[PDB]
């Protein structure tokens, strides 16, 4: 019954993907942000220039008062509210209703982009992170509890339509080839070891902790390849000297200024492809998911005569470690599979084409002190 | 994007 799920998302890797979802009696509906960086539930419950439509307890009937507040902070932007709790479902999902956590946002700070389409967001992290505590049961965990459902979802996000969240299992018909798994090192953010990286087939030959400094996430919710310092310069000096042919406009390398190209005339040969090595299920075996430009060069509106083709670097710098954003997450359907603990990947049935290369995952490779990659 |  997955069928009932496929395409049941919304939205790009640059505003984030949604699902919608209804709280409370009568069901009211709203636009939910799939973010796997996050563990809360929370929607808007107060009025805000970039919210066509919240959350009113007043008029929900099965709507409780937990008496307690809460605010959770994230890399960027941030939001207060008062918990709750109250009946949520997904329409285009299980066919069940579950009485969860909710957090009515009052209050918040750069939180709600304009015109996103999204008035809440949906934690699907582990209750570990979840604010303020870890006893505020998580959605997916209440949802697991409740119901029947299976304790594991995937992603199938689709740049530039839209994307499926297969809660509950695996749609066969999302993805090709084999799906290939990286074990969820720590229950807390979905972490998992990169063990080793190849641009072009050439290896970084960095220290693989690096990699990992001070860890690796998958986030839905991050739109970039969000990569530590050390390992961001490495990957940029590679990737300059590679396209070292083309003339790019200052700050491009820094995600901010934009760059175009002809209608057409995109010279994607002379970006790189990018392998990220990930830990695998058994002893010294990796697998590799590999990146093509057409996944790190976002496609952005040309500001002023909209006729050429224009994009930003989609790859950035981070100090909390490594985060797998939606712009890698595209190329592929990843498993989310809590009941095994681990993460699995496959290339996606709407991945992005390329003439002569394809993104691809691949394995077995032998890697010998894979544990020494992971930080502590 | 840049989502705890």
């Amino acid at each position: 019954s997955f069928v009932e799920m496929v395409d049941n998302l919304r939205g790009k890797s640059g505003q984030g993907y949604y699902v919608e979802m209804t709280v409370g009696s009568p069901p009211q509906t709203l636009n939910i942000l799939v973010d796997t960086g996050s563990s809360n539930f929370a929607v808007g419950a107060a009025p805000h220039p970039f919210l066509h439509r919240y959350y009113q307890r007043q008029l929900s009937s099965t709507y409780r008062d937990l008496r307690k507040g809460v605010y959770v902070p994230y890399t960027q932007g941030k939001w207060e509210g008062e918990l709750g709790t109250d009946l949520v479902s997904i329409p285009h999902g299980p066919n069940v209703t579950v009485r969860a956590n909710i957090a009515a946002i009052t209050e918040s700070d750069k939180f709600f982009i304009n015109g996103s389409n999204w008035e809440g967001i949906l934690g699907l992290a582990y209750a570990e992170i979840a604010r303020p505590d870890d006893s505020l049961e998580p959605f997916f965990d209440s949802l697991v509890k409740q119901t029947h459902v299976p304790n594991l979802f995937s992603l199938q996000l689709c740049g530039a339509v839209g994307g499926s969240m297969i809660i509950g299992g695996i749609d066969h018909s999302l993805y090709t080839g084999s799906l290939w798994y990286t074990p969820i090192r720590r229950e807390w953010y979905y972490e998992v070891i990169i063990v080793r990286v190849e641009i072009n087939g050439q290896d970084l030959k960095m220290d693989c902790k690096e990699y990992n400094y001070d860890k690796s996430i998958v986030d839905s919710g991050t739109t970039n390849l969000r990569l530590p310092k050390k390992v961001f310069e490495a990957a940029v000096k590679s990737i300059k000297a590679a396209s070292s042919t083309e003339k790019f406009p200052d700050g491009f390398w820094l995600g901010e200024q934009l760059v175009c190209w002809q209608a057409g005339t995109t010279p994607w040969n002379i970006f790189p492809v990018i392998s990220l090595y990930l830990m695998g299920e058994v002893t010294n075996q990796s697998f590799r998911i590999t990146i093509l430009p057409q996944q790190y060069l976002r496609p952005v509106e040309d500001v002023a005569t909209s006729q050429d083709d224009c994009y930003k670097f989609a790859i950035s710098q981070s100090s909390t470690g490594t985060v797998m954003g939606a712009v890698i997450m595209e190329g592929f359907y990843v498993v989310f599979d809590r009941a095994r603990k681990r993460i699995g990947f496959a290339v996606s049935a709407c991945h992005v084409h390329d003439e002569f290369r394809t993104a691809a995952v691949e394995g077995p490779f032998v890697t010998l002190d894979m544990e020494d990659c992971g930080y502590n | 994007l840049m989502x705890v």
